[PDB]
């Protein structure tokens, strides 16, 4: 759940 | 009667923050699909996903926010996504043509482009209204981008774990703004109260965009047109 | 020595499905997010999605495939569609160039321009290798479009239920096929041999693609340049 | 699971 903004974010 | 060195670098690290995150000339609008004059939805679900990712960008810089725990960051970023979006897009609406004006009469939206994207004309006057209003502000720099944090770090929120650090970060922000208005802008002595006005404003268009987008993710066919990262913001998935 | 009036009929609406699903004019293909010369990744995405559409609208009229259940519809159309995707390309690509040459400049897929989309030079010499055969064996329409129906309907599969229903289905295109060649094409003796070790050569072309994109996939800056469909089409989900 | 290509084979 919500992979893209977790990478996005880091 | 004067701003603290403190709150002078919240501004600063901000409007860096907006500058390295939003590009007057709108150059990356020729690497979207596309706009068909629903023919506008795969140019305009490629104009909200790159958005999306310079409101990350942005939000990253904004002080405190990185501290948060990625779980708040999180939800704070699905929930504001849209907001910020749209407070963001008035720094290109125009109150002569009544569009959103991005360098090319190719990517000048007008009402009528945004209706070719699954929206309803009568969903669509809440937003111009926003947007001419916003405008009528005549917004310095600093507060534009000072909105934009106050937006993002919004308490009332779904999703939000700890509800008492980012109304904290909230209101240090608040308290810059106020100030800011004071001490730098001239006849802004009901500004600051005609600003925190248009955050409820959001909630409401927000609300409208959720329903509206509700209808066009739950219809594959259009679905598909969307970007993995417009349905993972937009998404219910907790 | 001579065709049945059925296998007359299944030539004629396979060679009917693939002309309103290929458009030799490439139009569409201004639609896409624009190639750059991983900077290419976006182009060739909405490329294979584009495709991806293009191949359930031929699979839908191939006779019997309508026939089949919702599931092994869409185990044959998971597994096979970059298969069928690397066949129906031969046709656009020139062995004069060594390249997929779509009406245009900037719709000039070199080895090259490939690389700039994820992929290694040294597992891309397996593809152009078997596009210079494909091209060398100078297939008519009906055989080419044959070739794409068979390998769809191939029974070797994950998610397969019914293999002896598609089996039957392969077996009686597989027949129409192999007096085809006989009946109307000159010089081809040994044609449908050549063409069946082309099925087994994608099944090797198909793993190292799968591989390939697991690579890109897990990857979530480059899964995010990838539409909803080619997620779903090369996605592990069951 | 599968919900474009369900309904693009519909
Ligand atoms: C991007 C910014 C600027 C433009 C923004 C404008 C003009 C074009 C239309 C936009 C993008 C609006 C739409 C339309 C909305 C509507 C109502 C009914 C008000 O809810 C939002 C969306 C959406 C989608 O439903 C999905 F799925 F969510 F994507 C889509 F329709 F599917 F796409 C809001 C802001 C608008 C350009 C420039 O200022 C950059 C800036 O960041
Ligand atoms: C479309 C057809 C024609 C062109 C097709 C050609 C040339 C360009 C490159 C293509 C599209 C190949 C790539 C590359 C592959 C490679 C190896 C290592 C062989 O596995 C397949 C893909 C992919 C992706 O990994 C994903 F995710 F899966 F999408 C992407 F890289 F991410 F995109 C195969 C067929 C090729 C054009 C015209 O003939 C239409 C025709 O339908």
């Amino acid at each position: 759940k919500h992979k893209i903004l977790h990478r996005l974010l880091q | 009667h004067m701003l603290s060195d403190e709150q002078m670098q919240i501004i600063n690290s901000l409007v860096e923050a907006h500058h390295k995150t939003y590009d007057d000339s709108y150059s990356d609008f020729v690497r979207f699909r596309p706009p068909v004059r629903l023919s506008m939805l795969p140019h305009l679900a490629d104009l909200v996903s790159y958005s999306i990712q310079k409101v990350i960008g942005f939000a990253k810089m904004i002080p405190g926010f990185r501290d948060l725990t990625a779980e708040d960051q999180i939800a704070l970023l699905k929930s504001s996504a849209i907001e910020i979006i749209m407070l963001r897009s008035n720094q290109s609406f125009s109150l002569e043509d009544m569009s959103w004006s991005c360098g090319g009469p190719d990517f000048k939206y007008c009402i009528n482009d945004v209706t070719k994207a699954g929206h309803t004309l009568e969903l669509l006057e809440p937003l111009v209204k926003f947007q001419v209003g916003l405008k009528k502000l005549k917004l310095h720099e600093e507060e534009h981008v000072l909105l934009m944090a106050i937006c993002l770090l919004s308490p009332d929120r779904p999703g939000v774990q700890d509800h008492v650090r980012i109304e904290a970060l909230q209101d240090r922000l608040c308290d810059v703004l106020q100030a800011y208005i004071r001490i730098q802008h001239p006849g802004g002595r009901l500004l600051y109260a005609k600003m925190i006005q248009k955050l409820a404003d959001l909630r409401s268009l927000n609300e409208e965009h959720s329903k509206q987008y509700r209808s066009l993710s739950f219809q594959p066919e259009h679905s598909m047109q969307l970007t993995p990262l417009v349905l993972e913001v937009f998404g219910s998935e907790v």
